[PDB]
C-alpha cells in the first residue's frame, strides 16, 4: 500500500541491473505518481513497466546510461529491438506493503536481441521441472499438459524457423539479378520432393511449412527498400520479370496457404498411428477417411500421390517394426497386420465406391508385396507350429531321428 | 576471464537474495562455485536455479515447498563468458516468485501479450501465423486459467474464430464435469451450479449475443448443452436436500429404513449401490470387532447381522403394505457370513478338543 517504498525498491533493482543509480530512475518512477499509486494499490494496471531504450552505444556496454533516450514507465512491456524492459508485475490482488517486493515482482530483464530466444527460453526451456515436480506432487490433471508443452515446443520450432546515374545503375543490377534468380528458384520447390524412399506423411507438412517460411521471408525482404524506390526510378530491365514473378508468387502463396491450413486439419486424427499399437490403426481408419473424404470435396495429383504413398509407407513401417522385436506371438502379429492391410484396402475401395456414387497404384504395389510376403510366412509358421507338438515326446521308440529331419528342414 | 562473470553474478545475487552476510562463502564454497564454473565452461549448459528461502540460499534445480522461497534463473546465452564482448548484458537474468502457477497466469495475462501485439505490428508475421499465435496464446490463457482453481475448487471472421474456439474448449471442460455417494452428489450439485452461473453471467451473455451477430451453426449446440446443464443442476440440488458399540446403535438403522421409507415415498440403481455402501460399512465394523470368548463375540456379530436382514424383510413387508437388491445383499453380506461361520464353527471344534 506504500507507493514510495516499492518505488525505491524498483529503483534499486533497476539500478542494480541497468546502472542508472538515483537521478532519472527515481525521477521517472516518481513522475506521474498518480499512476504509480494506481498500479501498486489500486485497480487498473497489473504492472508498471519501465523500459529503457538507447540511441548512441546500442546499449551494449549496459553498465550505465544517460536519459537522452526516452524511457517509458508505461503499462505495456513492449518487445521492440531497442529497449530493455522491467515489468515488475505484482503477485498480489491488492498491493500490500508488508510483503516484500522481490518475492512477487519479477524483474523484466531482457536480452536486446529479438523475439526468438528469450521467450522460448522463458516458456519451454526454463520451466521444465516445477510442473513436472507438481506432476510428482499430486495432480490428476496430468492429461493434455504434456502435449501443451509440445505446443510450446512447436512455438520454439516456428520462432527458430521464422526469426532466423552510373552508381544507381550499378546498385540496380547488384540487387536485382540475385533476388530474381532466388525467387525463380523458390518457385520450383514442388519438383525436388518427388524421389524414391519410404518417407513419412508428416514430412509433407514440414515441407509445406518450409515453403510458408521462405515465402514470408522473401516477401518481407522485398517490403534495401531504397532499392525498390530505385526500381520505381529506373522503370524508364527486370520489371517485366518482376511483374511476372509477382503473379507467380501470389498464385503460389495462395495455394500454399490453402494447402497448409487444410493439411493442418488432418493432423489430430492421423497422429495415433505414428507411434501407437498395431490394432489402434484399425479403429483410427474410419476417422481418417472421414477427414480425407471431406477434404477432397474441396481441392489434386500432388495431394493424391504424396498423401497416399507416404501414409502407406508409414503403415508398412509401423507393421514391420512392431512385428520385429516366439511362435504364437508372431503368428498373432502376422494375422493382425494382414487384417490391417485388408481393412485399409477395403475402406479405400468403399471410398472409391462412394466417390463414384455421389457426383490406386501405390496401394497396389506396396500392400500387395507386403501381403504376399506375409501369407507365405504365416502359412510356414502355422505348419511349423502344427509340427511342433511332436517336440517333447522323445521316449517313444520311433520319434528320434524323425525330428532331426524336421530340424534340418527348419534350419 | 571468469572473474568479471563471477563478480557480476555475485553482485546480482546480493541484489536479488537480499541477505547481508558472508553466506556466499557459507554455501558456495562447497559444490557451489565449482558447479557455477563448470556451468559456464561446458557445452549445452543452458539452465541454473537459485532458491532464496527467506535468508538461506540453494544453488540447485529442484523446488521445495518451503514458504517464502524466491527463484532466480541464470543462463549464459553463449557457451562461455567472453573476455572481449561484455557479459553484463546477460540474456537470462531472471528473478521470480514463490508460487509458479500464479506467476504463469500473471505473465500470461499481463506482460507477454505485447509479444503477441507489437511484433505482429512490426515485421515478420502479417500472415496466417499472426492468427495462429493469437489463437493458441488464447489457448494458453484458457489452460492456465482452468487447470488452476478448478483442480482446487476480415476482422470479423477471426474474432469469431477466437470467440468460438474458447467455447469449444470450455464445453469440452463442461462435459468432463458431467462416503463416496454423498460427497459425490454434493460436489456435483456445487460444481454444476458454479458452472451454471459461469455460463449465465454477464460477459458470457454478451459473448453469446456478439457471436449471435453471426448466427451460423454453433449456437444451437450451446443451447442444447445449456439444456444439459439446468435439469441436472436442479435435480442434484433436490437430492442434496434429501440426504441431509453398534449394539447401542441399532435404533439408527430404523432411521435408515425410515430414510428409505421417506425418500422413496429417486432411481433404483443408486439405491442398491447405497445398500452396497451400507454393507461395506458393516463389513468394516465386523472386522473392527476382531479360545472360548470368540464364540460369544461371533454370536453378537451374527445377532447384529440378523437384525440387519430382519430390517430388510421389514422394509420389504412395509413396502408391500405402504427384487435384485435381495440378491446383491446376499452376495456381499453372505460372502462375509460364510467366511466367519467357517471360522466360528472352527473355534467351536477347537474348544471341544480343548477338553482333552
Amino acid at each position: 500500500m506504500a507507493l514510495d517504498n516499492r518505488h525505491r525498491l524498483i529503483v534499486g533493482k533497476l539500478a542494480e541491473a541497468f546502472g542508472l543509480p538515483e537521478n532519472v530512475i527515481e525521477k521517472t518512477l516518481t513522475q506521474d505518481k498518480q499512476a504509480v499509486n494506481s498500479f501498486f494499490t489500486p485497480a487498473g494496471p497489473p504492472s508498471l513497466v519501465f523500459v529503457y531504450q538507447v540511441k548512441e552505444d546500442k546499449l551494449k556496454d549496459g553498465s550505465v546510461g544517460p536519459v537522452d533516450n526516452k524511457p517509458t514507465l508505461h503499462r505495456i512491456g513492449p518487445h521492440e529491438r531497442i529497449h530493455n524492459s522491467v515489468y515488475f508485475t505484482r503477485l498480489n490482488p491488492k498491493g500490500i506493503n508488508e510483503k516484500t517486493l522481490e518475492a512477487d515482482m519479477g524483474s523484466g530483464e531482457l536480452s536486446v536481441l529479438w523475439a526468438l530466444e528469450n521467450f522460448k527460453a522463458i516458456v519451454s526451456d526454463l520451466y521444465l521441472p516445477i510442473m513436472q515436480e507438481q506432476q510428482q506432487w499430486g495432480k490428476m490433471s496430468t492429461e493434455y499438459l504434456e502435449d501443451f508443452l509440445s505446443s510450446t515446443a512447436k512455438f520454439g520450432s516456428m520462432l527458430t524457423e521464422a526469426v532466423a546515374d552510373d552508381d544507381t545503375l550499378q546498385e540496380m543490377e547488384e540487387c536485382l539479378t540475385e533476388w530474381c534468380r532466388e525467387a525463380e528458384l523458390l518457385l520450383n520447390q514442388t519438383n525436388k520432393i518427388k524421389d524414391g524412399e519410404e518417407r513419412g506423411p508428416d514430412t509433407e507438412l514440414e515441407y509445406w511449412r518450409t515453403r510458408m517460411s521462405n515465402f514470408n521471408s522473401i516477401t518481407e525482404h522485398l517490403k534495401k527498400e531504397c532499392k525498390l524506390v530505385l526500381g520505381i526510378c529506373s522503370h524508364a530491365k527486370a520489371y517485366l520479370r518482376w511483374r511476372g514473378l509477382d503473379v507467380q508468387i501470389t498464385d503460389a502463396a495462395n495455394e500454399s496457404k490453402d494447402n497448409v491450413k487444410y493439411l493442418a486439419t488432418l493432423e489430430k486424427s492421423m497422429e495415433p498411428m505414428y507411434q501407437g499399437r498395431v490394432t489402434d490403426i484399425t479403429e483410427s481408419l474410419p476417422a481418417l477417411m472421414t477427414n480425407v473424404r471431406m477434404m477432397y470435396t474441396i481441392a489434386t495429383a500432388e495431394h493424391m500421390t504424396r498423401l497416399f504413398t507416404k501414409i502407406t509407407n508409414q503403415l508398412v513401417r509401423r507393421c514391420k517394426e512392431q512385428i520385429m522385436e516366439d511362435k504364437v506371438t508372431l503368428i498373432g502379429n502376422m494375422k493382425v497386420s494382414v487384417e490391417l492391410a485388408n481393412v485399409y484396402r477395403q475402406q479405400y475401395r468403399l471410398a472409391k465406391e462412394t466417390l463414384a456414387a455421389q457426383p490406386e497404384q501405390a496401394i497396389f504395389l506396396k500392400f500387395d508385396l507386403s501381403s504376399k510376403a506375409l501369407h507365405k510366412l504365416i502359412d510356414m509358421f502355422t505348419t511349423i507350429h502344427q509340427f511342433s507338438s511332436l517336440e517333447q515326446h522323445t521316449h517313444i521308440e520311433g520319434l528320434d531321428t524323425m525330428l532331426k529331419s524336421l530340424n534340418n528342414i527348419i534350419d | 576471464v571468469k572473474d568479471i562473470r563471477f563478480d557480476y553474478i555475485r553482485d546480482r545475487v546480493c541484489s536479488c537474495l537480499k541477505v547481508p552476510d558472508s553466506a556466499y562463502d557459507k554455501l558456495v564454497s562447497g559444490d557451489g562455485r565449482t558447479s557455477l564454473v563448470q556451468f559456464m565452461e561446458e557445452a549445452h549448459t543452458k539452465r541454473l536455479l537459485i532458491m532464496l528461502d527467506g535468508k538461506d540460499l540453494s544453488a540447485t534445480v529442484k523446488p521445495p515447498p518451503k514458504f517464502k522461497k524466491k527463484t532466480v534463473y541464470f543462463l549464459k546465452l553463449q557457451e562461455t563468458k567472453l573476455d572481449n564482448d561484455n557479459i553484463k548484458k546477460l540474456v537470462i537474468h531472471g528473478e521470480i516468485s514463490e508460487n509458479p502457477l500464479e506467476t504463469l497466469a500473471a505473465i500470461s495475462q499481463d506482460v507477454f501479450m505485447p509479444v503477441l501485439t507489437a511484433p505482429a505490428n512490426q515485421q515478420g508475421w502479417p500472415d496466417v501465423v499472426a492468427k495462429e499465435v493469437t489463437e493458441n496464446l488464447h489457448k494458453f490463457v484458457s489452460n492456465v486459467f482452468v487447470t488452476i482453481g478448478q483442480m482446487k475448487g476480415q476482422d470479423k471472421i477471426h474474432i469469431l474464430e477466437s470467440a468460438i474456439v474458447t467455447w469449444t474448449k470450455q464445453i469440452k471442460n463442461v462435459l468432463k464435469a458431467d462416503l463416496t455417494e454423498l460427497n459425490f452428489w454434493s460436489e456435483r450439485a456445487a460444481n454444476l451450479n458454479s458452472i451454471h452461473e459461469q455460463l449465465t453471467s454477464e460477459k458470457t451473455q454478451k459473448v453469446v449475443k456478439v457471436l449471435e451477430l453471426a448466427k451460423s451453426t454453433y449456437y444451437p449446440a450451446f443451447q442444447r448443452l445449456f439444456r444439459e446443464v439446468e435439469a441436472a443442476q436442479q435435480e442434484a440440488n433436490d437430492n442434496v436436500k434429501f440426504l441431509k458399540l453398534v449394539d447401542l446403535f441399532k435404533p439408527i438403522m430404523h432411521t435408515l429404513m425410515l430414510i428409505w421409507k421417506h425418500s422413496k415415498s429417486s432411481s433404483t440403481r443408486f439405491v442398491t449401490l447405497m445398500q452396497e455402501i451400507c454393507n461395506d460399512l458393516i463389513m468394516q465394523a465386523c472386522k473392527y470387532v476382531p479360545s472360548e470368548a470368540v464364540d460369544k463375540l461371533r454370536m453378537t456379530l451374527r445377532v447384529l447381522g440378523t437384525f440387519k436382514n430382519y430390517y430388510f424383510e421389514y422394509r420389504a413387508l412395509s413396502m408391500q403394505d405402504t427384487k435384485f437388491q435381495n440378491n446383491s445383499l446376499f452376495a456381499r453380506l453372505d460372502s462375509f457370513l460364510e467366511r466367519c461361520h467357517d471360522m466360528m464353527d472352527l473355534m467351536s471344534t477347537c474348544m471341544q478338543f480343548n477338553r482333552l
